[PDB]
């Protein structure tokens, strides 16, 4: 009852610290592998009470090419939010000049809310995720192959080699747990490399949509 | 497409092969004239094909790319491997 | 030698099980066999073929492998990765050890 929330916590703390480090943010080591014990003293083992409170657990990361582009990751005590937490958190943004950020959620996210998430998006890039997704990363399993975001010049120079456009590529959908994962929005490229038994390393790339 | 850098493979696909021969057949059964020697070969493709032998057939293969440029290959140019 | 111990973890990341049968284009074995037939190899007396001359022929044969082609570092990755399971079968047959 309290155990294994604090054990999920840890977990999908670990998880998200690996996700910030896999989308290039500046994570310290001791952070990145935080035993469950040292998690236990640095924030508590008493969820129930409120000792540590999931309002605690937020995270502010800054990418390792450029500071001042920080992240948020906020975790909601109510299981389905609504569009007034989005509003606090919004607002929190603003308040800290933030333009990104992660909500994982408990149990899910009101429609209206999912609304808010795409009608601020040039303003403010902010994702969600469910706590039950993020207790496991996806890419430490063996089906899942390591995939690598391409820069706008890597991809201008792929496009000059094959000699062709985007729309020829393959195709990965926005909403696929990877994309979310690598946090990849439409007209980016990622890089897959895959091991293969007939050339040994193979490289593909898809486009987002 | 600039013909100093062609990126297509040096060797004769056994599709270009079989077009060559039986485009080049066609053309001798039209009585068109023979390049190399005859000396028993009368049946088109047996002509044809010692001419590709010979390396001595004036045909150009133009394989086209997926961007849309094309690659002038000469059959004296190409690599035969069968 | 660091070059093949380098390949041997390469392929122990890329085969996990001990599964070491594979397709490959061109079968080295027979080949080998073929050449000792062909130039009547003797097992028994030394050999005239200097281990630099095996070092050097396999880079400059796996230089001549090219599946794509290009010398841009996107193209010289392609084909570095292409040609690789081949490249490690080879540099493992042809090792100047074997042929000696």
């Amino acid at each position: 009852d309290d155990e294994e929330e604090t054990y999920r916590l840890w977990k999908i703390r670990k998880t998200i610290m690996q996700l910030c480090h896999d989308r290039g943010y500046l994570v310290t080591q001791d952070e990145l592998d935080q035993t469950l014990e040292e998690f236990k003293a640095q924030f508590g083992d008493k969820p129930s009470e409120g000792r540590p409170r999931r309002t605690d657990l937020t995270v502010l990361v800054a990418h390792n090419d450029d500071p001042t582009d920080q992240m948020f990751v906020f975790f909601p005590e109510e299981p389905k939010v609504g569009i007034k937490t989005i509003k606090v958190y919004c607002q929190r943004m603003q308040e800290e000049n933030i333009t990104r950020a992660l909500i994982v959620v408990q149990q899910g996210m009101t429609p209206s809310a999912k609304q808010s998430l795409v009608d601020m998006a040039p303003k403010y890039i902010l994702e969600q995720f469910l706590q039950q997704e993020l207790l496991i990363n996806i890419t430490e399993h063996e089906l899942v192959p390591e995939h690598v975001v391409m820069t706008k010049e890597e991809v201008t120079e792929l496009l000059a080699r094959y000699k062709l456009r985007e729309n020829q590529l393959p195709r990965i959908q926005a909403g696929d747990p990877v994309a979310r994962y690598f946090g990849i929005k439409r007209g980016q490229v990622v890089k897959i490399i895959r091991p293969s038994e007939t050339a040994g390393r193979y490289i593909t790339y898809r486009l987002v949509q | 497409q600039a013909n100093q850098k062609r990126i297509t493979t040096p060797y004769m696909t056994k599709y270009e092969r079989a077009r060559v021969l039986g485009t080049r057949a066609l053309q001798i059964a039209m009585c068109a004239p023979v390049m190399v020697e005859l000396e028993g070969e009368t049946d088109p493709l047996l002509i044809a094909m010692k001419e590709l032998k010979a390396r001595k057939i004036p045909i150009i293969i133009r394989r086209y790319l997926p961007d849309g440029s094309y690659e002038d290959w000469g059959v004296d140019e190409l690599i035969i491997s069968d | 030698f660091e070059r093949m111990r380098e390949d041997r973890e390469v392929l122990r990341v890329i085969f996990p099980t001990g599964d070491s049968k594979v397709v490959l284009p061109c079968n080295l074995l027979r080949m080998i066999w073929n050449a000792q037939k062909i130039f009547h190899i003797n097992p028994r007396l030394p050999s005239d073929l200097h281990p630099i001359k095996v070092v050097e022929g396999v880079k400059e044969l796996s230089k001549k492998l090219v599946i794509v082609n290009g010398d841009d570092p996107l193209s010289r990755q392609a084909q570095e990765n292409a040609t690789l399971l081949f490249n490690i079968h080879l540099r493992s047959t042809l090792c100047s050890r074997r042929m000696a």
